[PDB]
């Protein structure tokens, strides 16, 4: 049970949500800055 | 490989089925 | 104001140059045959 | 130059296609035999 | 049109055409699964590659009999 | 709602359009390049392929490249945090690491890329046909840097991303697969020859059957960006081919779509035949010619000759080019002409 | 008219014909796996499965 | 078994030839109009 | 797969698209579930291919 | 039999140049 | 009769003529009728040729085994080599077949009546009133047949070293061309597939900018070139919405928006891209090689650390040491 | 074999002697406008 | 106008010029190596 | 040893003799 | 034809721009210089030098032969002062 | 099955309009995929589940 | 021999292109349409159809 | 029966007929060699 | 020679068939009325 290469792929798998969610974090920060109509 | 490009082109196709035949009028672009 | 012929004319040789350090280096580097 | 004025247009009703097809096949399959030899 | 004895029997199932759910509906619960799948996806296919190593599970014609 | 905001901003009309499918390409697309670049200068390719392959080591513009990983890999994904780099960097880059994470980054890039397509096309309202001729790229990336080496014996034999490292490439296919005898590759480079005569020939026959919008020699001023009348004479472009090479375009419609056709079926066909030669399925050999050149001691073609390039091109590149293999060829076996 | 590769847009809201295509199709498919299958028993060869 | 080679193809050519002719003709006369 | 392809099948028998993807992927339209149906023919062949 | 597959194939492409220049369909102007 | 020569050549020079017979027309036709006939004869029927004159003749006939693509016009021998070997210098016809005569008669006509294919290209242009340089564009393929056929032939001292006419033969031309020259490696040829490969690219931009910014004028049903009639006066595309999209596909001021600069690139661009790979094949016709990278790079104490340079190398020996088996008779091959 | 020769060269002749006298019939002049 | 300083664009631009130099001058660097 | 100063003074030589013309303002 | 971002033009010929350029981008430059010249790269990406692809008397290749101990096997090429 | 599926290929070909393709909303050929996917995946579950 | 020859051949070579575009330029300059055809008086709108 | 509302006219030009069959016999031109192989 | 058996047949049904749609095609365009 929980194996190094598993490991490696929960660090692998929190790194990328990371990777996801602070460019999604900084879009719909700016985009909702600026857009008047 | 080949099926790709029938998704590719029916998937276009169903997208775009309004500006299929063809385009027409107006003047916009560079202007948000 | 910095008249655009001179900016290019300045960035056009420093551009030669470096480039042309590359080539120097072909006869003198790693990428010798020496 | 000048249309042609001799021409007409060529028909083949579906019964003879039918005619036909029928023709063609069973004499493949009377002569096949004989091709193969 | 033309109704039949079967036809009739399967008019219920074909009727609620264009008949759609209000707004974003199931759409953020839907990318869960979504989300769930590509996961899932991922972890299979590195099980395959053999990039995932699990102590039990051994991608080779051996673990056979 | 946020989407919609978020939506907003990401299809607002700026300098480099970014838009939802920008999420997806810009990232990778920069890696892809970036990594290319990176190995190219810095990252060496001894450990796996007993190479020199950077600019740190010595090599040239053209010699350089990001080498593909070791046949002992296998067709692992060689992640950073793999059991194989080991979260270590430095070994990583070592072991060829940067060449999947050129591949697939660059992949899914391309995906991206024509997504932008897409999405743009749609936006401005025009037809996605810029979408559908790209796909051509795509299925040759595709099939030649992912499909070909996952038939073979791993990700060693694919393309290494560099000049040279592409030229070996050729003359691999050329030795081992024979490459250039394949109907599939035939039809290939028809597409791209026959593609840039298209481009070639359209491109001249508009410019020298232009109608005059101008009192000046330099004819490019004297167009109209707002459409209106037809800047080159098309009826004249018509006659002219109709009577020096006795056939003649009279659809602009027509042609424009063909000079579609012709370059993004022609890479398809290529595609295929690379699919084919992952499973080693090539176009080697004419049975009915060895059959008799056996028998016949004295029957020679130009076939029968290329053949002999293709075992020699065999012979004096694998031990080399294959390393894993630990080759050894005496000199006594190695297969020679007459005084070279 | 019609162009030749477009000749099948005839179905895309046409239901009854679309379904009766497809029949055809599935037939076809059918057929070729049963008579695929006579071509091997007519040819192969069970004299030895080593 | 021990038989002609051509005749696969003469058996072939021998059915499609006429019956395309055929067909070729039938689906040109369906096509006019009135 | 089959118990959630079962589950699954019920959802959508009973539950109706959200009006945002309804628009969005054209449904109602014929020629789109040629385009994603292809998508994961496709898909399936390049697996079994592999396999 | 294969050469004459092979100059058969050729003779027909020659023959279908021919038609394809002097019997094609006259490019008319405007009123098409 | 007006004057008969007076008329002759207002016949010749008629633009109411199906095809248009030049002025070099009238070298052309007769020139190119003789090359495709006594090609399409050798192709078929041509007995093999000592083509590297070492007594080993090479057939490439249809009717002497050979197929479509293996089948080829061997080119003439080597005992000849720059010798002009007309069929009037042969004892016999049976002699002249086998020293490859047919070869020199092909690609002597070919190579004079597509020049005045290009003349011609000229002259009707001339006479329709229509803008020259159409011809200047075709003057890229036909160098690179003149570099083919003749330049390397002449430089390398043998018509037998010249690119046979046949498929596979192609193939052996190159592989050949590769090992004794290393073309891959020359900038005029990356220059070539640059123009070849970017040739395409554009083919296919342009083709599929324009066919996708058509105006509406046909059916959900019909055919959308229908859309366009044969002598239109305005224009049947969207060359301002074609130019907003790709504008933004990169960015603005990257796209054209002047039809005439971007037919001129569309033409410029292979043009040039081939007349460089004519120029280095007419240049590698005098034995100045790609670029020699053999050996470059080595380590600290001397030992050759191998680049890719070098496995292209090892390829390249193995063509070369495997190519004219019985030809060669001493170390260098200075031929 | 040596009459060929001679028939061959009469040919090519002829052709090359329509060409130059070709041109030379004020070629210049055989076009739209100005002449 | 009154145009902004930092954009996209302007991020965009340092994406690339940035380590451009940083390579050109690392390049730059390579040619004075020996043994 | 270094004729690399030789170079320089006429490399800038030539954007020069138009440079003082831009100052001189004057028959570009 | 134009858009919110301040046109290059202006931006390239600013004194302002090359103010913060004359500092900026020779800086980079010195900084990829001593990238390379301080060896630091050479550590980076595990490149050999000069002196680093052979052992003084062997002339094999440190081949990796084996993909999941094949880190263990690189770090066993170096120590034989490789 | 080939035969019995060609049979049937020909009964819906004549009797192509039948009533259950017509919505009666709008009175014009209309199918409702959403819920057609959601019966056929149903039944795709229950036949991989029993297989 | 062989610098000469390749420099030699790519400028006599360059020369017959500067050739061909300066003669052609000539002719057309002459009689007058080298800068585009007259959109009134098109030359080959006056040729009876060939088709 | 009702007379099927669906139904459109095909077409084939002069040209399409002669680009399809040049097409198909370059393609047998191409292939016949490795079809006898 | 020694070459396969099917390539004729292959090769004359490979130009046939698909040669035979189009004529079929266009000669049933060519007689539409009007
Ligand atoms: C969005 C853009 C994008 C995309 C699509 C990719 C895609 C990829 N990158 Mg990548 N990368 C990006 C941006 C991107 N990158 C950026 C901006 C950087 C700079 C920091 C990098 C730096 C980078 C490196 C250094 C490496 C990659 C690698 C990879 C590849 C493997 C990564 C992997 O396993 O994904 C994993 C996928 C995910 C983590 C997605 C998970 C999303 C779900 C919804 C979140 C769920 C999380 C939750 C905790 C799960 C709960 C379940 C529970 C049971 C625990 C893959 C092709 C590797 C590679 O190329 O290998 C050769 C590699 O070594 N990337
Ligand atoms: C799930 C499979 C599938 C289905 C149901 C469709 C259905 C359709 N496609 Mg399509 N397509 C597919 C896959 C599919 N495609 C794939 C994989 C590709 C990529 C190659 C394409 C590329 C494509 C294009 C480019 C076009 C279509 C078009 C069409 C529409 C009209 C078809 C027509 O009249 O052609 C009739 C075709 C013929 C009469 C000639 C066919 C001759 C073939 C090529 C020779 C081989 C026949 C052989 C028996 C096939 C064996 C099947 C094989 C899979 C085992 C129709 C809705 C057209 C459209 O949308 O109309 C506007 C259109 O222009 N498709
Ligand atoms: C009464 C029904 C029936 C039965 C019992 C069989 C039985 C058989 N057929 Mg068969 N067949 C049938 C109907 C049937 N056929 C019909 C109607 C057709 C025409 C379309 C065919 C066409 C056909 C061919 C062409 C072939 C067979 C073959 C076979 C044999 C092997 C089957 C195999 O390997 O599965 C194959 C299994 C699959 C293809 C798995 C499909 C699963 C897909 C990928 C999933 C689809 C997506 C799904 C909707 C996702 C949601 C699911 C959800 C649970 C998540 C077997 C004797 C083979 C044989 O040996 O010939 C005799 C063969 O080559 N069949
Ligand atoms: C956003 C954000 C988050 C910021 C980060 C940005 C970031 C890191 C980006 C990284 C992206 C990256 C690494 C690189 C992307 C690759 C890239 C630059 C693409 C290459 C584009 C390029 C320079 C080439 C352009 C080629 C060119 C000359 C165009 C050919 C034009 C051509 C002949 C087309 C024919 C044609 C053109 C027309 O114009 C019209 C009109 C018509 C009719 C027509 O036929
Ligand atoms: C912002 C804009 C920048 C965007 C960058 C995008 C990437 C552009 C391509 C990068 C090219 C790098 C070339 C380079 O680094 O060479 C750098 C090399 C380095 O030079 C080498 O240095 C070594 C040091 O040990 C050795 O000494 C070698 O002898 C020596 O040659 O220079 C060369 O000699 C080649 C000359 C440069 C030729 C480049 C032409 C590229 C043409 C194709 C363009 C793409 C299409
Ligand atoms: C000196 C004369 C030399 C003879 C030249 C011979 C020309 C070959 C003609 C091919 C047929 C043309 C045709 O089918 O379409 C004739 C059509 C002309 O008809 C077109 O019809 C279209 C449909 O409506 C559009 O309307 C176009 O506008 C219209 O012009 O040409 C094209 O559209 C396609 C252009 C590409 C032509 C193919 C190039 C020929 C290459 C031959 C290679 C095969 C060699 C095999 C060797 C064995
Ligand atoms: C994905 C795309 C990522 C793009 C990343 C940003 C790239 C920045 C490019 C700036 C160049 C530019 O703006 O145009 C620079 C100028 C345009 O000039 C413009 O003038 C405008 C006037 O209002 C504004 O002043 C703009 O600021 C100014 O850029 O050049 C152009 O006219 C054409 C450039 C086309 C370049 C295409 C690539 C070819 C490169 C040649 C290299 C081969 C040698
Ligand atoms: C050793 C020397 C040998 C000498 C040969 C003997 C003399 C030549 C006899 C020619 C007989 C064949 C006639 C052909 C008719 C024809 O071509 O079109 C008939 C048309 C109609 O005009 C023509 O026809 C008109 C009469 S009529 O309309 O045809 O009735 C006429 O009035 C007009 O003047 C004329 O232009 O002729 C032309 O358009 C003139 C151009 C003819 C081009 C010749 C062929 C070009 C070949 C180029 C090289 C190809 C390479 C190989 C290709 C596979
Ligand atoms: C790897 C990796 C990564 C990445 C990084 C990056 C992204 C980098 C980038 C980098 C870069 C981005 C670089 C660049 C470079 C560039 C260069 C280096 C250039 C050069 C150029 C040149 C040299 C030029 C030349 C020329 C031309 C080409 C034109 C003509 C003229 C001339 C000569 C000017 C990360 C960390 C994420 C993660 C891990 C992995
Ligand atoms: C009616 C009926 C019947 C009968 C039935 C039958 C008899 C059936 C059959 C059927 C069949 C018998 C079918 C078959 C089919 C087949 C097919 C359908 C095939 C196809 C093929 C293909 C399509 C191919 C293609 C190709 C080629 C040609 C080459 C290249 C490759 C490929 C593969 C692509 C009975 C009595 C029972 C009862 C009921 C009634
Ligand atoms: C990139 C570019 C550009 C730029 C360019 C450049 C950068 C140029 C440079 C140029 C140059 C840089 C020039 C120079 C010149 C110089 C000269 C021309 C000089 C001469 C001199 C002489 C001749 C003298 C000599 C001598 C001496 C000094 C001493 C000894 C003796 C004697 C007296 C001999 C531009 C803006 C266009 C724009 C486009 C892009
Ligand atoms: C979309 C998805 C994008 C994902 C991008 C992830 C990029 C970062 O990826 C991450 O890199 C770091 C090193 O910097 C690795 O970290 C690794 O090296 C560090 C030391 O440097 C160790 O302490 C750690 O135990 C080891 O795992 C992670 O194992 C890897 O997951
Ligand atoms: Mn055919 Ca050019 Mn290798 Mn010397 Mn012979
Ligand atoms: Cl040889
Ligand atoms: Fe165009």
């Amino acid at each position: 049970t929980i194996t190094p290469s598993l490991k490696g792929f929960f660090i692998g798998l929190l790194s990328g949500a990371v990777v996801l969610g602070l460019t999604f974090a900084v879009l719909i920060a700016i985009s909702q800055i600026d857009k008047v109509q | 490989l080949l099926f790709f490009f029938g998704h590719i082109w029916h998937g276009a196709r169903t997208l775009f089925r309004d500006v299929f035949s063809g385009i027409d009028p107006e003047l916009s672009p560079e202007q948000v | 104001r910095i008249p655009l012929w001179i900016v290019a004319t300045v960035a056009g040789m420093g551009v030669i140059v470096i480039v042309g350090l590359f080539f120097y280096g072909a006869y003198a580097g790693l990428g010798s045959s020496l | 130059m000048e249309p042609n004025p001799n021409r007409q247009p060529v028909e083949l009703n579906r019964t003879s296609l039918y005619l036909g097809l029928l023709l063609i096949l069973v004499l493949a399959l009377l002569f096949s035999s004989y091709f193969f030899n | 049109a033309r109704r039949t004895w079967l036809g009739d029997i399967l008019r219920p199932l074909n009727s609620e055409y264009g008949k759609v759910a209000p707004g974003w509906g199931t759409t953020p619960l839907m990318a869960v699964f979504m989300g769930l799948f590509l996961v899932f996806l991922l972890i299979i296919l590195e099980i395959y590659n053999s990039t995932l190593i699990l102590d039990g599970v051994n991608v080779s014609w051996k673990a056979l009999g | 709602g946020w989407f919609d905001i978020l939506d907003d901003w990401l299809k607002r009309d700026r300098f480099v359009f970014v838009g939802w499918s920008g999420i997806l390409l810009f990232p990778c697309a920069y890696l892809a390049l970036g990594g290319w670049l990176t190995g190219t200068t810095f990252v060496t390719s001894w450990y796996t392929h007993g190479l020199a392959s950077s600019y740190l080591e010595g090599c040239n513009f053209l010699t350089v490249a990001v080498s593909t990983p070791a046949n002992s890999m296998g067709h692992s994904l060689l992640l950073l945090w793999g059991p194989e780099a080991q979260g270590d960097f430095t070994r990583w880059c070592q072991l060829g690491g940067l060449w999947t994470f050129i591949a697939l980054h660059g992949a899914f890039g391309l995906i991206g890329f024509m997504l932008r397509q897409f999405e743009i096309a749609r936006l401005v309202g025009v037809r996605p046909y810029n979408a559908i001729a790209f796909s051509a790229p795509i299925a040759v990336f595709v099939s030649v840097f992912l499909i070909y080496p996952l038939g073979q014996s791993s990700w060693f034999f694919a393309p290494s991303f560099g000049v040279a490292a592409i030229f070996r490439f050729l003359l691999f296919f050329q030795g081992f697969h024979n490459w250039t005898l394949n109907p599939f590759h035939m039809m290939g480079v028809a597409g791209v020859l026959g593609g840039a005569l298209l481009c070639a020939i359209h491109g001249a026959t508009v410019e020298n059957t232009l109608f005059q919008d101008g009192e000046g020699a330099s004819t490019f001023r004297a167009f109209n960006p707002t459409q209106a009348e037809e800047t080159y004479s098309m009826v004249t472009a018509n006659r002219f081919w109709s009577q020096i090479f006795g056939i003649a375009f009279s659809n602009k419609r027509w042609l424009h779509f063909f000079m579609l056709f012709v370059p993004v079926t022609g890479l398809w066909m290529s595609a295929i035949g690379v699919v084919g030669l992952a499973l080693n399925l090539r176009s080697y050999d004419f049975i009915s010619q060895e059959i008799r050149a056996a028998e016949d001691p004295e029957f020679e073609t130009f076939y029968t000759k290329n053949l002999l390039l293709n075992e020699g091109i065999r012979a004096w590149m694998a031990p080399q080019d294959q390393p894993h293999e630990n080759f050894v060829f005496p000199e006594e076996v190695l297969p020679r002409g007459n005084a070279l | 008219g019609l162009p030749w590769y477009r000749v099948h847009t005839v179905l895309i809201n046409d239901p009854g014909r679309l379904i009766a295509a497809h029949l055809m199709h599935t037939a076809l498919v059918a057929g070729w796996a049963g008579s695929m299958a006579l071509y091997e028993l007519a040819t192969f060869d069970p004299s030895d499965p080593v | 078994m021990e038989v002609n080679q051509l005749g696969l193809i003469a058996t072939a050519l021998f059915v499609l030839v006429p019956s395309v002719f055929l067909i070729i003709l039938y689906v040109q006369t369906e096509s006019q109009q009135k | 797969a089959g118990i959630v392809g079962i589950i699954a099948g019920l959802f959508h028998i009973l539950v109706r698209p959200p009006q945002r993807l309804y628009k969005a992927l054209r449904m109602g339209n014929i020629e789109t579930v040629l385009s994603s149906s292809i998508a994961a023919v496709f898909f399936a062949a390049f697996v079994v291919a592999g396999t | 039999m294969e050469t004459i597959t092979y100059v058969f194939i050729f003779a027909c492409i020659i023959a279908l140049f021919f038609f394809a220049i002097f019997f094609r369909e006259p490019p008319r102007i405007t009123k098409k | 009769s007006a004057n008969l020569w007076e008329r002759f050549c207002n016949w010749v020079t008629s633009t109411d003529n199906r095809l248009y017979v030049g002025w070099f027309g009238v070298i052309m036709i007769p020139t190119l009728l003789a090359a495709t006939i006594c090609f399409v004869i050798a192709f078929i029927a041509a007995p093999p040729v000592d083509i590297d004159g070492i007594r080993e003749p090479v057939s490439g006939s249809l009717l002497y085994g050979n197929n479509i693509i293996t089948g080829a016009v061997v080119p003439s021998s080597n005992a000849i080599g720059l010798h002009f070997y007309p069929i009037w210098e042969a004892a016999s016809l049976d002699e002249w077949l086998y020293n490859g005569g047919p070869y020199q008669l092909i690609i002597f006509h070919f190579l004079l009546g597509a020049s005045c294919y290009m003349g011609r290209q000229w002259e009707l242009s001339y006479r329709l009133g229509m803008r020259p340089w159409i011809c200047v564009a075709y003057s890229a393929p036909l160098a690179s047949a003149f570099a083919v056929f003749l330049i390397y032939p002449i430089g390398q001292g043998s018509f037998s070293d010249g690119m046979p006419l046949g498929i596979s033969g192609t193939f052996n031309f190159m592989i050949v061309f590769q090992a004794e020259h290393n073309i891959l490696m020359h900038p005029f040829h990356q220059l070539g597939v640059a123009g070849v490969f970017g040739g395409a690219l554009f083919c296919a931009m342009h083709g599929s900018l324009v066919t996708s910014s058509l105006i509406r004028e046909t059916t959900e049903t019909e055919s959308a070139n229908y859309g366009y009639k044969f002598g239109q006066e305005e224009e049947t595309y969207n060359i301002v919405a074609a130019h907003g999209y790709f504008g933004r596909l990169i960015f603005q001021y990257a796209s054209f928006n002047n039809s005439r600069s971007l037919h001129f690139f569309l033409a410029a661009w292979p043009v040039v891209g081939v007349w460089f790979t004519a120029l280095g094949i007419s240049t590698m016709a005098f034995n100045l090689n790609g670029f020699n990278f053999n050996h470059s790079v080595i380590d600290a104490k001397g030992n050759v650390i191998n680049t890719w340079a070098d496995i292209i190398n090892r390829a390249n020996l193995g063509m070369e040491v495997m190519h004219e088996r019985n030809a060669h008779n001493f170390p260098l091959d200075l031929a | 074999m040596e009459t060929l020769k001679i028939t061959v060269y009469i040919v090519v002749t002829f052709f090359v002697l329509l060409f130059v006298f070709g041109f030379l019939s004020g070629d210049p002049a055989r076009n739209p406008k100005r002449k | 106008v009154s145009y902004p300083i930092f954009t996209v664009r302007w991020v965009a631009v340092h994406t690339l010029a940035v380590p451009t130099i940083f390579f050109l001058g690392a390049i730059a660097a390579m040619q004075f190596i020996q043994r | 040893i270094a004729q690399l100063t030789m170079i320089a003074m006429i490399g800038i030589a030539g954007p020069m003799i138009i440079f003082l013309l831009a100052v001189r303002r004057g028959n570009l | 034809g134009t858009t919110g971002e301040r046109p290059f033009s202006d931006i390239i010929t600013s004194v302002r721009y090359w103010v913060i350029h004359s500092i900026t981008i020779p800086a980079l430059f010195i900084a990829g210089w001593l990238f390379v010249s301080t060896g630091l790269a050479y550590d980076v990406f595990g490149t050999p030098r000069p002196d680093s692809y052979y052992a003084q008397e062997q002339r094999s290749i440190p081949l990796v032969t084996d993909r999941f101990e094949a880190k263990q096997q690189v770090e066993t090429f170096l120590e034989q002062l490789k | 099955l080939s035969g019995l599926l060609f049979l049937a290929a020909c009964w819906h070909w004549v009797y192509w309009d039948l009533e259950l393709f017509r919505d009666p909303r709008t009175g014009e050929p209309a199918l409702d995929l959403p819920k057609m996917f959601g019966i056929h995946l149903f039944l795709a579950g229950l036949l991989c589940f029993g297989f | 021999r062989s610098w000469l020859a390749t420099s030699h051949f790519v400028l006599a070579f360059f020369f017959l292109v500067g050739h061909l575009w300066h003669a052609g330029r000539a002719r057309a300059a002459a009689a007058g349409f080298e800068k585009g055809i007259d959109r009134e008086s098109e030359p080959v709108l006056s040729m009876p159809s060939l088709d």
